[PDB]
Formats: structure tokens, sequence, C-alpha cells
RNA sequence: GUGAACAGCCUCUAGUUGAUAGAAUAAUGUAGAUAAGGGAAGUCGG
RNA sequence: AGGGAAUCUGAACGAGAUUCCCACUGUCCCUAUCUA
RNA sequence: GCAGUCAAGCGUUCAUAGCGACAUUGCUCGGCUCUUCCUAUCAUACCGAAGCAGAAUUCGGUAAGCGUUGGAUUGUUCACCCACUAAUAGGGAACGUGAGCUGGGUUUAGACCGUCGUGAGACAGGUUAGUUUUACCCUACUGAUGAAUGUUACCGCAAUAGUAAUUGAACUUAGUACGAGAGGAACAGUUCAUUCGGAUAAUUGGUUUUUGCGGCUGUCUGAUCAGGCAUUGCCGCGAAGCUACCAUCCGCUGGAUUAUGGCUGAACGCCUCUAAGUCAGAAUCCAUGCUAGAACGCGGUGAUUUCUUUGCUCCACACAAUAUAGAUGGAUACGAAUAAGGCGUCCUUGUGGCGUCGCUGAACCAUAGCAGGCUAGCAACGGUGCACUUGGCGGAAAGGCCUUGGGUGCUUGCUGGCGAAUUGCAAUGUCAUUUUGCGUGGGGAUAAAUCAUUUGUAUACGACUUAGAUGUACAACGGGGUAUUGUAAGCAGUAGAGUAGCCUUGUUGUUACGAUCUGCUGAGAUUAAGCCUUUGUUGUCUGAUUUGU
């Protein structure tokens, strides 16, 4: 959602010419960030091995505002609201060393070729 | 508009490279072809002209000249180019073993933070009886059919707060390879006065990037100004000495006194150090980086073969209005004033 | 008017090019290059008064 | 109140400081100026 | 205490119209700069 | 054009079935402005013919590289005037250029239906139609950023695309050639200018919310000074900046050709500029030069993060993965000529004699071992693999080529002895080579970039150029210069019109008011914000992120 943004310097970091200061949005998300740190808090978690893993922010049903007008006309404006959720979520290294066995078949003429490959090699 | 110039779009850099050198005698002795300064400076000549077959044969002539400030070039390196079916090929390029804090600063975009770490490998690639470096010597002089010369400009002593000197490549259109590649054996770290380049009567091409003026509105709209242009066959008038009072004085005026006005030039500094002084109007603008070449071919006519005898040198203040060539002047002239008593 | 590129111009300026023309540049070029030779001594010089 | 003056300009009594803000200031556009020398040569037509 | 002179139109006219003479100007030659 | 005169032939034979070319003879809607293109070219360039003495010119050829002006013009302009210029050439861009636009014409101009009407027209009857224009579409064109290919920085190369200079005359050459005279050239040498382009602001002119300084008018602090203020109240000057053929500078030299003029010379026992060859020759072409740089064209060089809990690179073997415009004996190297060559030999060392070869790579080199095992030998100093190693050579993408040796396995040159099976009659039967990641056990190496602040050679925003971790550092002030304005505030005076006022009635008598003149005073103010310089004083030096072959 960025046709006509004025473009910037500060976006070089992320590799995008456009970038912006969104500052209701922002504190909106920081607001959500701190009550789902909290909620890692009660629960009893981990404070830096903690990263947001999912955030998903889908459309809300909108606003409904009118203001009268050119011809007298009725140009219907809506609010654009939002449903905001996440998940933060405990850093796992190294998480398995384990795996499926992978069973093989083959024929007549591999279990052979094998048989033959350990009468002749070590 | 000239079709020629375009597409009109903004340079590269505000150091434009030199895109064409001057031939080639492998019989002539070994000596630079191009010259970099600072221009900033512009003045008013008078002399007596003569140029028989005029209308001011034996008469006196005024006119204006442009004061390019040319600290004494140094000696950084050498570039040796092989000849291709594809255009030249650069396959060596030697240093100095010990540069200047100047084009290590050219080396990095910011250079505070740094640990001022650039040739130091390079440094230590040297310690020793050379052997490496006599071996990407005889390299280039084994191959290679142009060899051209690193250099950089003196920035600390020219007036400007910039500190980052600009590297360029010189070729040199003395014969025999071997006597280019050991010019420069001969002058690593060394440095190269502006005399020993040019001299007075002699025609140059100073090329320079040319004056931005920003957005403008086929004759279409867009970019005005920035852009890399060469201008062809401006008589170097005067070449000057720092060390030498008296560069103001000429034949016929000689006050010992400074090229440099009152109060030094327009957003520009004095000058401190070596000058040439070359008729017309070199394009760009005060503070910009000028290159110099020379003429590209035999360019003789009575333009180019006359001696200039140079008659009086304008110093007054080019900030305001011109009265007074000298301090000593502006007082002797007021009388004495309230705060000297 | 003859052009820049007629034939005739270029053929006479290479009567003028072979002799006065090119032998003051070629004179000229000989004292730039005494100069640039007289610049190494005054260097080296220099380093013989850090060598002092 | 100054002023020949219902010209304006300034105020006493009283009432406002409401109209999204902030950061820049290149060209263009609208409007208003000034300009060497010449003085409608512009344009169908000052 | 902007002119002036003729003419066409209903001797001065009327912000009638046209032509000429004199003065004036960026309308132009040829644009340039500043402010809102 | 019509008719006739010839008249190559053909008419189904063929001139008397007829057609018939070139000639010939009879009289007679217009206009303003730009871009690009065409040549059928007016000028500029070079040529050919011409009673072409010279100058000037007429016709013709190549030629589109570059040029092709300024005023009065409206009974229907489908006319033209009067100069300048080298010359003011003709056309296209199918309704180019009326959705880049105006200057003058229909008559209340389309179509249908009706009413009243002799040959002849009206009725302000009646019904109707007159939608492509705006697109905050699309994309050309200008300019500007930009992820990616380890990062990052500097220096470069140049494929490709564009390209530009133009015309006039002035001095010698000359009052010579040539000319009865009147007149009157040209090359070589040099000097300016016109148009066009690229620039630049030394000076000149212009310009001013530095509103810089000053002056005037009004208006408020109860008066001076300071200014508050005036839709920037008005006036003069004016720096910086921006700027004008209203200023100044600069704008190239080699090959290939066209018309044409030639050389040798056939065709054709002469000749012939052309057929094979060949020299010259235009403002032509292609280069040089001039401009951009491919963001998926390339090169060289500099740095490459050190406790990130050894991060990153390089050698060895080791396991997983990931793919392959497509290994499965070997890409096996003279050059040139073709109406000629290769090789071998020999000599008078040459464009030499003699011999031999091709007529296909159908070659040549490699090629036999459990997909190639294990062993016994014999013959010869060979062939080959592997890794150590002496150099020389290779720059066109060199990244490979030969060589010096020591070791080391193997050899099918020849001869013996073991082992293979059951993959069940075939099933690619996997043995190649990339790009990696996790593990190992050894070497090696000790960063920058972005943001943020600043800078102003840059600037719509991006981008660009700068500057900054203890320094001839930077910032703020401060001082010195240079400029602009024109004599600041305050105070004093004998300079003082004119007057009030003591009376000594004044011959600079006097005390006070008293425009202005004068002095301290080229003073005062402003002077970098995009001027210069900095031994003064004061302070700043460290915040976040991102990046690996």
């Amino acid at each position: 959602f960025n046709s006509s943004i004025g473009r910037t310097a500060q976006g070089k970091e992320f590799g995008v010419t456009k970038a912006r200061w969104p500052a209701k949005s922002v504190k909106f998300v920081q607001g959500l960030l701190q009550n789902a740190a909290a909620n890692a808090e009660a629960k009893g978690l981990d404070a830096t091995k903690l990263y947001v893993s999912h955030i998903q922010v889908n459309q809300a049903p909108k606003q409904r505002r009118r203001t009268y007008r050119a011809h007298g006309r009725i140009n219907k404006y809506e609010s654009s609201p939002s449903h905001i959720e996440l998940v933060v979520t405990e850093k796992e290294e190294a998480v398995a060393k384990a795996a499926e066995k992978k069973v093989v078949r083959l024929t007549s003429r591999q279990r052979g070729r094998i048989a033959a490959q350990k009468r002749i090699a070590a | 508009g000239h079709l020629g110039f375009l597409p009109r779009k903004r340079a590269a850099s505000i150091r434009a490279r030199v895109k064409a050198f001057p031939k080639d005698d492998r019989s002539k002795p070994v000596a630079l072809t191009s010259f970099l300064g600072y221009k900033a400076g512009m003045t008013t000549i008078v002399r007596d002209l003569d140029r028989p077959g005029s209308k001011f044969h034996k008469r006196e002539v005024v006119e204006a000249v442009t004061v390019v400030d040319t600290p004494p070039v140094v000696v950084v390196g050498v570039v040796g180019y092989v000849e291709t079916p594809r255009g030249l090929r650069s396959l060596t390029t030697v240093w100095a073993e010990h540069l200047s804090d100047e084009v290590k600063r050219r080396f990095y975009k910011n250079w505070y933070k740094s640990k001022k770490k650039a040739f130091t490998k390079y440094s230590a690639k040297y310690a020793q009886d050379g052997a490496g470096i006599e071996r990407e010597l005889a390299r280039i002089k084994k191959y290679a059919s142009v060899v051209r010369v690193l250099v950089h400009t003196q920035i600390r002593k020219t007036p400007l707060a910039q500190k980052k000197a600009h590297l360029a490549e010189i070729q040199l259109n003395g014969g025999s390879i071997s006597e280019k590649v050991d010019w420069a054996r001969e002058h690593f770290e060394k440095t190269v006065a502006v005399d020993s380049v040019f001299e007075q009567n002699e025609m140059i091409d100073a090329i320079a990037v040319t004056k931005g003026h920003g957005f403008e509105g086929v004759a279409r709209a867009g970019q005005r100004g920035y852009h890399s242009r060469t201008s062809i066959n401006h008589k170097i008038y005067r070449v000057g000495k720092g060390d030498d009072e008296a560069n103001g004085a000429t034949s016929f005026d000689r006050t010992k006194k400074t090229i440099t006005p009152m109060g030094g030039f327009v957003h520009y500094g004095e000058i401190k150090n070596d000058f040439i002084m070359v008729k017309g109007c070199i394009p760009g603008n005060r503070k910009r980086i000028v290159t110099l070449r020379k003429s590209l071919y035999t360019n003789t006519s009575r333009k180019a073969l006359e001696e200039v005898s140079l008659k009086w040198i304008d110093t007054a203040s080019k900030f305001g209005k011109g009265r007074f060539q000298t301090p000593a002047e502006k007082h002797a002239f007021m009388g004495t004033l309230k705060k000297d008593l | 008017a003859k052009s820049l590129r007629a034939s005739s111009h270029l053929n006479a300026k290479s009567v003028k090019r072979r002799g006065v023309f090119q032998k003051a540049v070629d004179a000229r070029e000989q004292r730039i290059s005494d100069k640039l030779k007289e610049d190494l001594l005054k260097q080296k010089l220099e380093d013989l008064k850090k060598k002092e």
C-alpha cells in the first residue's frame, strides 16, 4: 500500500525507496506488543529469547460517517478499522536431530548389486 | 537545442574524467598530458596586442581571464593498459607504498568511524627487497601498450573545507614504454609542479562539470546544468608560484602584489600556491575541480603562436565594486581613519 | 564558404603543420620536459635535507 | 484623535484570537512590481 | 489675507467612431530579476 | 489535338481486307508556431558544357552536410507591394497541424409531415436529431531513484545510441594575371564578422523581503531617540545571488567515396578511364573529436567485522541435501594458396632441382584385467598414473603450455596360478559435475556502509558533494579585512534668520526662544546567511542498525 509515497533515505535499511512514520498505527501495535510481553510474564516465559512469530492484521467492519456537499451530494466516507493479532514465541536453538526411517524398496538387481559390492569393497 | 549534448542528464561525479588523450610520439621526451586543479576565480587583464593583420596591431586590449588554483599534483601510482579487440583493459595498477591521509580518505565515504586500515597489507606486501612490486612492474613494461599515471591533488594547500583529495589518471606521451614506467618509478610519493606540464602561450582544453541549475521547465523540461563539458582552445596567459611574491606584477605594473583580490575571491579563499591564469571562461563554478588536458593535436594558428605580453592584472574587489588594487592604495587614497588614530 | 571538413583546407593546414607550426610546439615541449627534469633534482635536494 | 475631509491610519468601551498542523522554499502557474538602448517595429486590432 | 488636430456620424459636445500629429510606456526587439 | 506526309513490321498468303511509333506539315478558405522527413536544390561545396578575354553569367552533373529575413497588406487578396540577405527552393506527415488557435461567410442553413396555393411560392404551422469531452486509464518522451548478482570503496575500459558547426568580406596576392579601353580575378598567407551551439559573470547594464543603509509621508508611546506600524506606505542608492549579442569566452583532423578528370590496358591484330587492375577528386560517408554508459557488458586495484558466545576465509575426508537445454574413450592447435598445395630428400640457398602424398576423420592417438580384483614370474630402461620439483614460456578471455630431476604405484611386451556365479532369460542398473548446509583437523586474516547531525560545488523528493571518536578537528561566538549606505546617538558652539526679554538704546552690547549651517564624524549601522582570514573566549567528540567469498 505504497503508491505516491514520498521516497526516503531511511528506507535503505530495508531495500525499499518508499517508507513512512505512521504514528497512530505504530502506537497501537506497540500497545499490543506491551500487552503480549506481559502475557509472556504471567505465563512464565523468557524475556530475551522472545520473538514475534505471527502478526496478522485483517480488515474490520467499516465505520459510517456522512457529510453533505457539489450538487448537495452524499459522498459516503468510511473509516477503515483493523483486527490486529500477534503471537510472541520462545526461540529454540537446535530443534531436532531425528528423522523418519525412510524405507527404501529396491529390486532383485539392486539387492544383487549391493551384495556384490560388499563382496568386493571394504 | 544541440542533439550531441544528450542525454542532458546529471553527471556521474563532480570530477569529470577526460574522455580522450593527445596521441603519442615514440621519440619525444616523457611529459604529462593532462593536469588538474580547482577552478575558483575570474579577473580582468589588459595587454598590448602583437597580432599582425588585425585592427588591433600595436594597440591595447582589455579581456577576461579565469584563475584556476593548481597545487603541485602528487604521483601515487601507475596504470598499464593492454590493447584488445574489445578496447583497452587494465591488467595491473601499482601504488606508492606510503600514501597521504588525503587519499586514504578518498577510499572511504565515512572517514572518522573507520580504523583507517586502507593499504596496510599492501605496504607489508612491499616490506622486503621488492620482489613482487618489481614483478608487477615487469608485468607492466613487458605488455601494456599505454601507461597512465595515478595522481592526486594537494587539497589541504587549497583553502577548501573538503580535506578529501581526488584520484586521477594521466597518460604519458613520452616514447618507449620502458621510460614511461621508469619515470613513474622515479616519481612514487614525489610531487609534480604545474610549470613542468604547462607554460605561457600554450593552448589547453579545460574539462568541467557545468554549474548545476537543478530542475527546469523538442525543447523539453527536466534537468539543466551539472553536465560534464569539454571546452577546447583556452590560451594559458600566466603560470604562477606560491612562494614568489609579486605574481600580480607584470613587466609594466611591477607592484609587489598577489593576483588574489582584496578579501580574496567570492565564495573561495585566496591563492597560497601555484595557479594557472587561463583566458576566457572555463566551465563550472568557483570551488569546482577542473582537469586541464593539452590540445590533443598541433593546433597552431596565430591565436596559438603569438606571445602574450601581460600589462596589468586587476586585483580590485570582486566582492562589491572595484576601486583599489592593494590595501595600501585604499588607505593611501582614503587618508587615515577613526580606529587608526 | 569552405567547410570545417573541406579537403583543400585540411591539406593546406597539413602544409602548415610540417613547417614552423610544429617546430615551435616541439621546442616548447623540450622546455617543459626540461623543467620536469629540473623538478626531480629539487625534490632530491629535499631528500638530502632529511638525509643530512 | 490627527487631518480642509464620510479618504484612510491609530485607538478607548466591549468582544475575539475561531479557520487541521508541522517541515521544507527548484522550475512552472496566477497576481503585483522594476529595468539599458529603441519606442507599437508586437498584434486582424496600443 | 495622456494631450492636440481633422473627418465619419446624433458650434461645443457625448467615456460615439475613424484617421493623423505630438508625448508615453516590456506590446515587442528580448527577455531578466524580485515579492505575494 | 485534329487531318495529312513519310513508314520497322504485322495483316489468315501479303503492303493495295487494314493498323502503324519517333518525326514532320498544316492556323492557334487563409494564416500563426514548432518537430521530423523527401529531393523534384534557391544558396553554400566540388565538377562538365557555353565567344567562357577578366568580372559577371546561362544551361547541365554529384550533392539534403547546413541554411532558407524584417515591415505596410480585407469588394469576394483565392492578386501583390520594398527592401535586406549568400539565398530568402518546392513539397509530405490524406481531412498532419479547427479539442496547439483565431481573423472575416450561410439565415433564425439537417430530416420528415401538413396547411393554403392555376401556371408562382409561403407558413415566425407540427414532429423530430444534433452523445468520442473530460480519463488523478494506457504508453511514448524528458529527467530521477533502485533490490539483485559475498560486502564495500576507488580507478577505469567502451559495445551501443546521439553528434554541429555556419555563411559573409577585409588586408596583402593587385590595380598584377587578363584587358582598345572601361574595368578586373584566383590559389598559398593572414584578419574580422553573421547565424547556431556549449558555456561563463572579470567588467557594464539590469535586478532586491540581505528589505543592507539612508531620506520622505503619515501614525503611537505625555516630548527627544528608538522604532510599533502602514494589504512590502513612498522615494534614492545598493552589495551577494541570479542575469543580457544589453556582457564575455570557446567551438577538429584523418581515411573511404559521388559527379568528374585521369594511368596502364583488354574485349576487337586501331582504339578505348573499366571489363581484371589503378591515381586523384564534394560542404558526401566512416572514423578522430564531442555527449550518455549496458542499472542482467567487462577489467584492475583497496579494504573485508577476533571472543558475534572461534564469528569469517582456505586446504584434507565426511555425511546429508541441491540441481544439471543434458560427460558416458580423446575439442587430435602451422600458415597461406586454390588456375594450387603438403611432406621427404638434396644442393647453385632459391617464387631452386628430384622423389612422394591427397581423390575424405572410413582417419589418428588411445583401447584386453571382479566397472577391471589378488598373486608367480620372464623380457627391457621403455610407456603411463600419483604426488614432490628446476626453470623457461603464455595478457586476446593470459588461468594454461613445455621442461628439469628424486620417489612412488601400475603396465596387456610375453608366459603362469587363484578369485567372479544366485543381479536366477532383459530392466541406466547409478562410477559425471555443480551449488550448498551440518559436522570434523589443521592453516590464515584483526571491516565498512546506512541512518542521525553538518556541509552547499548538489538539490522537487530521492540522489550527489562534504564535514565530524583529541585535532595546523569541528561548532558557536569574538577580532581583523572587503564591501553597502552617506556623516549615527549624544553634547558643545558664536554661525545664526526672525522674536521674547534688562535698559547703558546697541554700529557681531546683552540675557533666553530660536528652521537650518558647522564640529566631534567618510562617522554610525550592516557585512554571511551561498564573501575572505582566524595565536582570542567558550563548548562537542558518540548514538541505532545492516552487511560474509
